[PDB]
């Protein structure tokens, strides 16, 4: 049988494209500067026969083979719009400078799941070269002090940059999905404990004095109202900030004594 | 015995745990003596001689003048290993006799 | 249990018990002879009546008189070790000859007295010494129990292998056993409420503490995953209808 | 001493069948017929014998005594597997005068 | 509630309704802070927040307004579980076709477009041009076009020609496909074409287009413009220790399709040429391919991973084949496991439970008693009290556990008795105690087995474990009526020693008053345990129900037999105790106690036997010693005599008198004859070894040896195992299949040699290798039988049918194997039972046969009674309880709601772990000979020779029933003796199977007609005038001229008149087959019935599983199609075709058979369509379509029972016939008229459609059908629900078929409700479904 591969079916169409001549490419760039829909479309196919050889050199990266071909095409479109016919330079000589920059522009943005700005990727590739160069002259395992010595960088800075290269492996590849748990509480006994504890707090604040309960419900917001500070709650009940603070300690001791005689220990709550 | 019970009997001796007190079996097959020497857990004397000093941690023996070189004749230190964590989480120790 | 001999045919297990009685039986006569302060010349005759009497290898008359006799008598006071090859073992006539030397019944059986009722047994039983072993199958690593623990993210199922664990997987063959009976509330309990129900297990735990045994319908968490995964393929599911 | 038949370049547990998981009359003195770990892998893993010795090419060899027409000499030779079909191997225990 | 789930294609308008936003950016998280951003895969604007009631800015965090939306950003406040329901969708620039319609073998797009699988792919990849909407143009829609071909088409046409290429060209045709007009083109051309490959293609076109319109589906819904995305909670990013995190494989697939979509969304206004606009679309089409499924076509790979990417198709299937991982196993709470331990001081209705497990399993129950009492008001204070284990916690722990039953089950469960509820009792230790009597049902020994535990919670589950799953209710086995709680090996041994009789013992001849006075003398020591005494008993007879009478009777029994009567209740007589009380004696005692007293007294009687069995066994000194294995003195005489006979045989082999082929048979027959001679002399010495002396001379009694007690009682051991200890082992089997000529002389007591022990390893390793494979085959067999018997639930109470099957005892063979009373026990009667005399009735109607009716039918001479079988009762949606027999576990009738389909499949797979001449007729009994289905004419000599191949010899006893029925071959000479008593061993037939007898009913002169010399007949004689006859020639060795000539020796009168046999106008003629030797020459008188010519003539799990799959064997038997005249085909044509011509109606159609198999080459005989022609294996496919349905059900039960009865197990016939009902549900139609020609419809679906259409003016709207047998693998997939077909196997093909059809699922089965979460419609869940349909039917 025959498999309709994306790489084989694309390279077969390249053979049906004529070569670009240096005498006609200069005349074609003159028609493209004035403005013509067929001139830019025809000239785009001339420099297209080079994208299959440039992208074939770069391999073993995060992008697939088909992504390097489509990305290289966007480089010649931005390069064919800006051309100098009076300078006499070759159109293909200027196109090979933009496709190389466009390939490296997309090789660092789609290689990792986390989007990283240009300020932090320009340091990982340099450290990747430094980690490969220092490992060749030493022929041993590179340490953290060796990287900070050759690059003349602080020891604390080289540790954070090397930690950004996560390179997360697979999960379903064994499973790992069954062994992992959740950070949030999901135990039925723990959820019932938070229910009985919260219901006892609203019950304890109501069984105490009515005056000692409304001064703490507005400060911390245990009853559900909006929380207030010492100055915000002053204009509500009492402007004397010193008098409303003395009753807070008295209500704090009453809630502590009512908790010890209730059968619950404070040291057993934290455990 | 039957051939079926001989296959199951060979597995009971394989998954055996060393007890605290070791007692020699009253009935044996003769291969129980040649099986402990070939194993690496027993300490076998390399150079024969008179035992100068013995302890629960090390055993020092004095090499005779016959089976010895010209210099450094009585130089042999046998350090007995203490309880270490084995692969199956079982104690391993050596006792002088 | 003596009922395991006919089916699990191991005759060597019974012959080992009879031979083990003569090993410990002869060891008591040597240890008792030391307490009588007998002469060294009398102990060498008793040792010659053991190694140089039955057929096999006999080694003696090659050790020191006083030094080596007290060393062997103190080591053989807990049983005389016997060697029996895998295919050159002792016949039945040689085993009975050793019991005669230790003043023991050659039949290998003796009537034992009970300790609870105190009456003597009607039939004689077989006693002896058998070398037993212990396998690495302790119950501390096998006993497990867990009421409530942690769950996963994709499927709200109980976990295992952590610090706190211990659970039984309700396989498919366990389901066909409940369908064979008339049980319907028990099969739905251990499949929808006791597992794969976040809001179901929360309300069920509160009903047990209050003292009200009731069950809510809920929705299995293992079924909601199949609905969302089958909809991404483009297939529509009218679950509500 | 345990020798297995699984691993790289060997049959697995499923495609074994019944021929690989069976004993052959040529296992006399080379492979233990009664020692085999029970479970899913029965017959694939089999331990060696006591007097088992590897050959020059890599085959298994077993020691045998040289028997003449008049008496039995003390010459002990190691016989291979394919060369054992010609000679008549007697029993280990026989009547001796 | 909810029901009626649907499956259909998604519409572009419906996808935009479930979505909450549009995603366009692959970025989802930030490196500075681990919080999601806007327009991402884990974003909070479309999906829910990362936590409960929070937003991105963090301004509103209150609980007052949960539904409010944030004004600063687009993320609103919600709960944490909302991230599982919300989802999004991506906007694609170009539509892409899915792979579900192209992955399966029949392409769903090609059948609707009249295109192939390769052609529909060439258009989507921009490889070829197609034209649409031609109108007034010669170009067709199905024809292809190239780049140069499309340009030349526009020059000759000029206009009205639009050639489009890509996915839009395919979608442009589906909108104007004219499905209403496309069906008319195929229906109008249906009678025009006449082909086999074209008719099958026509049926698939009409059956799919009818379901496409009847479901409300649209053609444009196949291709989707937008693609929904999975919620982020199913593919999370969970961090672990070390600052690292994990990303699922699905996040990489979604990232690849999003960035490529933006590369196409930004190249719509850059004036892209044709070279790249065709390749950039394929980059998106391959991304959707890798997202749906991998490994088939794309097989995409990633970095640092050799395994392919887990797509959405591989995550739903998982491992274990097509079954999901969640369905095969689901973790549950309130469970545990430990090591078992036997406890003799436990009751039958309870078990043991450690204190450390009861405190963890019942943790929520303890918190409910501490708060209700008033000790701990806060649940936190009660948690600290149960962990410290104070003395007060142990008080409430024993109070909450008093009558709350728990469940116990082993890891492997093969039957319903694996899960039995028990009442936990607090013990001290770390092991779970179990009752010693229930270990026979669990099939577990105390050798390290671990059992599970479960705790019910709701009040409905506590009442369920006390009514059906209790240990006291499931006493009888689900396979047969024999109880499974029968005393085990140890307790039977104690009871066998008690019921003994000694000739001389202490305290013999004494007289005791009552059982209480007899027990007082035994404890004092003045009376032995087994001694002949004379006691008076007090027993009650229960012959009349409701009344109990007492009577005193003095019997002569022993002291041990009198103590056992104190255990059995007074409802049973004394004759059930005076026996030896073996293992089979107690099995019949519990079965008799269960059907006389009841169940409340049986549990107490079964528990008291374990106490009295163990108490009297500990006082016995039963021990196995070396002196117990006695050796008979006759062993040395037989071995020395057999060794001298072999020396005479081997000496003759070197001379040349005896060959090696016969020496092997003589040696294995000499040592075998010597093997039984030692066993007979060994058992005769062991049974009478003990010699007692009394009153002078000694006497002989049964030996009291320890080894003989374990064999006579049957508690542990067998009779064949004694021959290996005290006797010779005999011949052994080699792994290749042969037997060694020399046996093993020694035994286990004397010791084996080095070479003799090596022989016993061949049979031992093969036995240990089989027990590792039967666990996989038996587990696979019970899964295929239970998947086809799930929808069979008893729901009706009165059907009203009058059909059934004839039941007859096992009369085949020399003696009876299975009586009639053991076959119809519990099965109701179908019709009226008639006495031997007319105008008499025994059973009036279909009453349930019980133990009272078994003895009533055994006293009469009735033997052929018809019963109601599950293969009958053609009602739909279950099986009526009337036609179904009695319950196997309960003594009463089967109630409404019991799932008899599951208990029938488990009863077959339960015993799977245990399962691995004819010259003359000599009768063994005496009686009147009665012939049935045998036509024999009179003989002039008086021998009464019958040349018919159909016949059977049956001898009737004095009662009138056929005791023994033998098989009579063709051409057998038998003398009739009807009305005369026959002696035992008298010869009735003297036939010879070496030569095929040929006889002719015509009596007269015979002359050969149509015989040519040198072509058909050859004058060949033997040497020295040994045989002087006429030998015929073969059909293949003959010449070309005598190939079509067939000899026919016609018989006429001696005077010259043509003689013909009555019945047929064709005169009788003698057959002349090939290689035949006729001794009587032509022209001589021959007697009637004389010989005319002389013509010379696995097992196990794969055998039982072959009958349920309807697998055709390698060599199938050849039978006849229509009865009539039998002849021989032409040998020159190469295909023997036996033409038929019945007297009633001539049928020109016939069949052809190849010349590879030679059988029944006789020219001229009867057809006998029911009788087989070619001897060999018979296929069940040809039996159903020839005789009917009653013989196929009788043949399956007969062959299946012959495989299970070989090992020793006993399975009732109700479970074998239950599976036969589900396999015979599919039928085929020949002339429908109202539906398709060849289709698969159910029998119940065709019967309801036939009866409704008959009620009309034409009275001929109905059609005819034919029954067809299907295997268990093909009948499982033939279900209406797609859930049952997806969980079995191949969930990919069934998921695509339900999409294009639009089937509405009705949840009314067992496997369909366990995945949704509702109650099962079987068992106690039937009352819940009865109220649901009642409310739904009202409106
Ligand atoms: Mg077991
Ligand atoms: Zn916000
Ligand atoms: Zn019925």
């Amino acid at each position: 049988t025959r498999a309709l591969d994306a790489t084989q079916l694309y390279l077969n169409e390249i053979g049906f494209s004529p070569l670009l001549t240096p005498e006609e490419e200069v005349h074609f760039a003159r028609l493209a500067q004035k403005g013509d829909p067929a001139g830019r479309k025809r000239m785009i196919e001339s420099n297209l026969r080079l994208v299959v050889k440039i992208a074939r050199r770069y391999v073993n990266r995060g992008l697939s083979l088909l992504d390097l071909i489509e990305e290289g095409n966007l480089g010649l479109i931005r390069a064919v719009e800006k051309f100098d016919p009076e300078r006499g330079f070759r159109f293909s000589t200027y196109a090979t400078w933009w496709i190389r920059q466009t390939i490296e522009r997309a090789i660092m943005n789609q290689t990792r799941t986390i989007r990283l700005p240009i300020h932090v990727v320009k340091e990982l590739n340099v450290y990747l070269r430094a980690a490969r160069e220092l490992t060749h002259k030493l022929d041993h395992e590179p340490s953290p002090e060796e990287i900070a010595n050759l690059l003349e960088k602080p020891v604390a800075e080289v540790k954070r940059m090397l930690g950004l290269n996560e390179r997360v492996t697979s999960v379903d590849v064994s499973t790992l999905l069954d062994t992992l748990t959740d950070d949030r509480p999901t135990d039925p006994c723990e959820l019932l404990q938070d229910d009985d504890l919260s219901e006892s707090i609203d019950q304890w604040l109501t069984e105490l004095t009515d005056k000692q309960r409304e001064v703490v419900i507005r400060r911390f917001g245990l009853r559900g109202h909006e929380s207030s500070t010492l100055e915000e709650v002053g204009q509500e009940i009492g402007l004397t900030r010193e008098r409303v603070r003395q009753i807070q300690v008295e209500a704090l001791k009453r809630l502590r004594e009512i908790l010890e005689k209730n059968g619950l220990s404070s040291d057993a709550l934290f455990q | 015995d039957d051939a079926n019970r001989a296959l199951m009997g060979s597995n009971m001796q394989r998954q055996a745990v060393p007890t605290l007190r070791a007692d020699k079996p009253l009935v044996g097959t003769g291969m129980e003596r040649n099986v402990a020497r070939d194993s690496g857990v027993c300490v076998v004397a390399r150079r024969g001689g008179v035992i100068d000093s013995v302890d629960a941690s090390r055993v020092v023996v004095r090499v005779a003048d016959d089976e010895v070189e010209t210099g450094e004749a009585g130089v042999d230190i046998y350090n007995l290993t203490k309880y270490t964590r084995s692969n199956q989480n079982t104690c391993i120790n050596q006792r002088p006799l | 249990n003596p009922l395991g001999v006919p089916s699990r045919m191991n005759v060597g297990q019974i012959l080992e018990t009879h031979l083990g009685l003569a090993a410990k039986g002869l060891g008591e006569k040597i240890n008792r002879m030391l307490e009588e302060q007998r002469k060294v010349a009398e102990l060498r005759k008793f040792l010659h009546e053991i190694y140089n009497e039955i057929g096999g290898r006999e080694e003696n008359l090659d050790e020191l008189g006083d030094n080596e006799i007290l060393a062997l008598a103190k080591n053989l006071r807990g049983g005389v070790p016997m060697a029996t090859p895998v295919f050159d073992g002792a016949k039945e006539r040689e085993i009975k000859a050793m019991l005669k030397l230790a003043d023991l019944p050659e039949s290998g059986q003796m009537r034992l007295f009970d300790g609870r009722t105190g009456n003597q047994f009607e039939r004689p039983t077989t006693v002896g010494y058998m070398y037993m072993l212990k396998l690495n199958h302790l119950v501390d690593d096998k006993m497990h129990a867990r009421s409530t623990g942690s769950y996963s993210l994709v499927t709200q199922q109980p976990l295992g292998g952590k610090a706190q664990f211990g659970g039984q997987r309700f396989g498919e063959m366990e389901v066909w056993a409940l369908e064979a009976y008339g049980a319907a509330y028990t099969l739905q309990e251990m499949l929808t409420v006791k597992s794969d129900d976040v809001n179901g297990r929360t309300k069920m735990y509160k009903n047990i503490v209050d003292g009200d045994h009731r069950m809510e319908a809920g929705m299995p968490e293992s079924f909601n995953v199949l609905i969302k995964e089958i909809r991404s393929l483009g297939i529509d599911i009218e679950l509500e209808t | 001493r345990r020798v297995s038949a699984l691993g790289p370049g060997g049959l697995t547990r499923e495609r074994a069948g019944f021929e690989v998981r069976d004993v052959h009359p040529t296992h006399y003195g080379r492979v233990c017929p009664i020692e085999t770990p029970e479970g899913p892998n029965i017959g694939l893993i089999n331990s060696l014998a006591t007097y088992a010795r590897t050959n020059k090419y890599g085959f298994l060899e077993s020691p045998y005594r040289v028997v003449k027409d008049s008496l039995v000499t003390d010459e002990i030779v190691f016989l291979s597997a394919i060369e054992e079909a010609d000679h008549v191997i007697a029993q280990a225990s026989a009547t001796l005068n | 509630e909810f029901d009626a789930i649907r499956i259909g294609l998604a519409s572009p308008e419906m996808i935009r309704s479930w979505s909450f936003g549009e995603v366009k950016k692959p970025e989802t998280i930030n490196y500075r802070t681990f919080k999601p951003e806007r327009d991402g895969l884990f974003c909070a604007k479309i999906f829910g927040p990362v936590k409960d009631y929070e937003c991105l800015c963090g301004k509103y965090k209150r609980l007052k307004h949960r539904g409010v939306i944030c004004e600063k950003c687009g993320v609103e406040v919600a709960l944490a579980k909302v991230r599982r329901e919300r989802m999004g969708h991506i906007e694609l620039a170009s539509p892409v076709a899915h792979i579900w319609f192209l992955k399966s073998l029949p392409s769903r797009i090609g059948l609707l477009l009249d295109m192939t699988l390769r052609d529909i792919e060439r258009v989507l990849y921009f490889e070829s041009y197609v034209v649409i909407d031609p109108g007034m143009t010669t170009l067709e829609k199905g024809q292809l076009l190239n780049d140069e071909q499309y340009f030349e088409a526009l020059e000759e046409f000029g206009d009205d020609f639009d050639a489009r290429m890509g996915a839009e060209a395919v979608h442009e045709l589906l909108n104007a496909i004219d499905l209403e007009h496309e069906i008319g083109r195929l229906r109008e051309e249906i009678p025009q074409t006449n082909s086999e490959t074209k008719i099958k293609k026509l049926s698939k076109r009409l059956k799919l287009m009818e379901a496409f319109q009847g479901s409300g589906n649209k053609p444009e819904w196949m291709v989707l413009t937008v693609l929904p995305v999975l919620p982020p909670d199913l593919r999370p990013l969970v961090p672990l220790d070390g600052g690292r995190f994990a990303t699922s494989d699905l996040n990489d697939l979604y990232r690849r399709v999003i960035n490529r979509n933006n590369r196409l969304k930004r190249l719509l206004d850059l004036a892209a040429p044709d070279i790249i606009v065709r390749n950039e679309k394929r980059m998106l089409q391959e991304a959707v391919d890798a997202l749906l499924d991998n490994g088939r076509r794309g097989r995409a790979i990633t970095g640092s991973n050799k395994r392919p990417l887990k797509s959405l198709a591989d995550m739903i299937k998982g491992k274990q084949g097509r079954f999901r991982q969640n369905l095969l196993g689901k973790r549950v709470d309130y469970s545990g496991r430990s090591v078992i331990t036997v406890g003799p001081t436990l009751r039958l209705h309870q078990c043991g439970l450690p204190k450390k497990m009861a405190l963890e399993l019942f943790k929520p129950f303890i918190f409910g008693k501490l708060e209700g009492r008033g000790m701990a008001t806060t649940i936190k204070a009660a948690k600290k009290m149960v962990e410290r284990e104070l003395p007060e916690v142990w008080d409430v722990l024993a109070e909450v556990i008093r009558e709350h039953p728990v469940l116990l089950n082993r890891a492997p469960t093969l039957h319903r008795l694996g899960i039995q509820a028990f009442e936990p009792v607090l013990i001290e230790g770390k092991a779970i105690q179990l009752h010693p009597l229930v270990c026979a049902a669990y099939n577990a020994d105390f050798d390290g087995d671990q059992m599970a535990v479960h705790v019910p919670l709701t009040l409905e589950a506590q009442l369920e474990a006390r009514a059906l799953m209790m240990s006291t209710n499931n006493i009888l086995s689900p396979a047969n009526g024999e109880p499974i709680i029968v005393p085990s090996q140890d307790v039977v041994m104690g009871l066998y020693y008690m019921t003994r009789e000694a000739i001389n013992a202490k305290g013999e001849g004494m007289a005791f008053a009552d059982l209480q006075e007899v027990d007082r003398a035994y404890r004092s020591g003045q009376a032995s345990l087994h001694a002949r005494v004379k006691v008076r008993i007090n027993e009650k007879i229960k012959g009349e129900d409701g009344q109990l009478t007492a009577n005193t009777r003095i019997v002569d029994t022993t002291v041990g037999r009198a103590l056992l009567f104190q255990v059995v209740p007074a409802g049973l007589p004394f004759d059930v105790v005076n026996q030896s009380m073996k293992k089979k004696a107690i099995s019949k005692l519990i079965n008799h106690c269960y059907r006389v007293v009841g169940l409340k007294d049986t549990v107490i009687f079964a528990d008291q036997l374990m106490y009295t069995g163990f108490a009297y066994s500990t006082i016995s000194g039963v021990s196995i010693g070396v002196n117990d294995f006695v050796i008979p003195d006759e062993k040395a005489r037989i071995i020395n005599a057999a060794t001298d006979e072999v020396k005479e045989i081997e000496s003759q082999y070197a001379s040349g008198l005896v060959t090696q082929g016969e020496k092997y048979n003589k040696v294995i027959d000499l040592w075998s004859k010597a093997n039984d001679e030692v066993s007979k002399a060994m058992m005769a010495n062991l049974s009478k070894e003990k010699v007692v002396d009394r009153e002078g001379k000694e006497v002989d009694q049964e030996s009291f040896n320890s080894m003989y007690m374990m064999a006579d009682s049957g508690a542990r051991g067998s009779a064949a195992q004694i021959r290996q200890l005290a006797g010779m082992r005999g011949l052994m089997a080699k792994p290749d299949g042969s037997i060694i000529e020399t046996p093993i002389t020694a035994n286990f007591r004397e010791g084996l040699n080095v070479l003799q022990y090596f022989i016993s390893t061949h049979g031992a390793r093969k036995g240990l290798a089989d027990t590792a494979l039967k666990t996989a085959n038996s587990g696979y067999l019970t899964r295929r039988l239970v998947d086809v018997a799930q929808d069979l639930v008893v729901t009706e109470i009165d059907c009203g049918t009058e059909h059934g099957l004839l039941m007859s005892p096992h009369i085949e063979g020399g003696d009876v194997v299975e009586p009639l009373g053991e076959r119809v026990l519990g099965r109701v009667i179908a019709r009226d039972v008639f006495k031997p005399g007319s105008d008499e009735v025994i059973v009036p109607a279909g009453t349930l046969i019980d133990e009272k009716w078994v003895d009533f039918l055994e006293v009469m001479s009735v033997d052929e009674v018809v019963v109601r079988s599950p293969i009958t009762c053609e009602t739909r949606h279950g099986i009526c309880a009337m036609c179904y027999g009695r319950d196997l576990a309960r003594g009463h009738r089967v109630n409404i709601g019991e799932a008899v389909g599951v208990i029938a499949a488990q009863s077959i797979g339960e015993p799977g772990t245990q399962l691995t001449a004819a010259d003359n007729v000599q009768v063994k009994n005496g009686g009147t000979i009665r012939l049935h289905n045998l036509k024999h004419v009179v003989r002039a000599d008086g021998a009464l020779v019958a040349v018919s191949r159909s016949g059977e010899l049956a001898v009737a006893d004095d009662f009138g029933r056929e005791r023994e029925r033998y098989k009579l071959p063709y051409g057998a000479v038998i003398s009739v003796k009807e009305g005369d008593k026959v002696d035992p061993g008298a010869i009735v037939a003297k036939w010879d199977p070496h030569t095929h007898p040929i006889v002719t009913e015509v009596d007269g002169t015979v002359a050969f007609v149509g015989m040519e010399e040198g072509i058909t007949v050859k004058r060949q004689t033997d040497e020295l005038t040994g045989l002087t006859n006429i030998e015929v020639m073969d059909p293949k060795d003959r010449p070309a001229a005598g190939k079509d000539i067939r000899p026919a020796v016609k018989l006429i009168d001696a005077a010259g008149k043509d003689l013909l046999l009555p019945g047929t106008d064709v005169p009788a003629q003698y057959f002349l087959p090939a290689n035949a030797l006729v001794n009587l020459t032509d022209g001589a008188k021959v007697s009637i019935g004389d010989v005319v010519a002389r013509i010379p003539q696995t097992g196990g799990l794969p055998r039982v599983a072959d009958l349920f799959e309807a697998r055709r064997p390698k060599e199938p038997s050849i039978l006849a199609e229509i009865s009539g005249t039998i002849s021989f085909g032409k040998e020159t044509k190469g295909k023997r075709r036996l033409v038929i011509t019945p007297n009633d109606g001539s049928d020109p159609y016939e069949e052809l058979i190849p010349k590879w198999r030679h059988l029944n080459v006789f020219e001229g005989e009867q057809v006998n369509r029911g009788e087989v022609i070619s001897d060999g294996p018979s296929n069940p496919h040809d039996i159903l379509r020839l005789l009917g349905v009653s013989s196929l059900a009788k043949y399956i039960v007969n062959e299946i029972q012959d495989v299970y009865r070989l090992q020793g197990v006993k399975i009732n016939d109700k479970h074998i016939e239950t599976i036969l009902r589900q396999m015979l549900r599919k039928v085929e139609v020949s002339e429908s008229g109202d539906s398709s020609f060849i289709k698969g419809d159910q029998v119940e679906l065709t019967q309801v459609l036939e009866e409704n259409e008959q009620l009309g003016t034409e009275d001929k709207f109905p059609a005819k059908y034919e029954r067809v047998l299907l295997g268990i693998t093909k009948a499982s997939l033939s279900t209406e629900s797609f859930i049952s077909a997806a969980s079995f196997q191949e969930t990919t093909r069934v998921l695509t078929e339900a999409a294009v059809t639009g089937k509405r699922d009705f949840l009314r089965g067992l496997k369909e409700n366990v995945v949704v979460g509702r109650l099962i419609p079987a068992g106690t869940g039937l009352a819940y479904h009865s109220e649901r349909k009642r409310q739904r039917d009202l409106g």
